[PDB]
């Protein structure tokens, strides 16, 4: 809930990050949007 | 003359309770430019 620049397994960013309701199954990293981009992540470190 | 102008506004009323298709011409104006940004958004996912 900051905007921050974001790094996770080498996916750089910038943006707000957030508690979402996704349910990533346990072979999925990352989740993307209509322009390929990357709208949602699984943490390395916390299963969220 | 009253009678028949007062039975065609209720025509009317009725007609556009009933069919979709009629304002087609307003919907495929909105439908148009909706596309136009669906497949701007899209081409972001182009690898070029
Ligand atoms: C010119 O066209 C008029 C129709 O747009 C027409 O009016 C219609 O006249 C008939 C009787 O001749 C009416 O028929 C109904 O009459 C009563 C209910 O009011 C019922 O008992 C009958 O069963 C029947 O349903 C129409 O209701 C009436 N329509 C309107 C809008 O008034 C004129 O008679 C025509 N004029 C001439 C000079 O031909
Ligand atoms: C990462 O560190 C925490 C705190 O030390 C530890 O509890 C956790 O087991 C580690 N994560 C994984 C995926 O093992």
């Amino acid at each position: 809930n900051k905007c921050v620049n974001f790094n996770f397994n080498g996916l750089t960013g910038t943006g707000v990050l957030t508690e979402s309701n996704k349910k990533f199954l346990p072979f999925q990293q990352f989740g993307r949007d209509i322009a390929d981009t990357t709208d949602a992540v699984r943490d390395p470190q916390t299963l969220e | 003359i009253a009678n028949q102008f007062n039975s065609a506004i209720g025509k009317i009323q009725d007609s556009l309770s009933s069919t979709a298709s009629a304002l087609g011409k307003l919907q495929d104006v909105v439908n148009q430019n909706a596309q136009a940004l669906n497949t701007l958004v899209k081409q972001l996912s182009s690898n070029f």
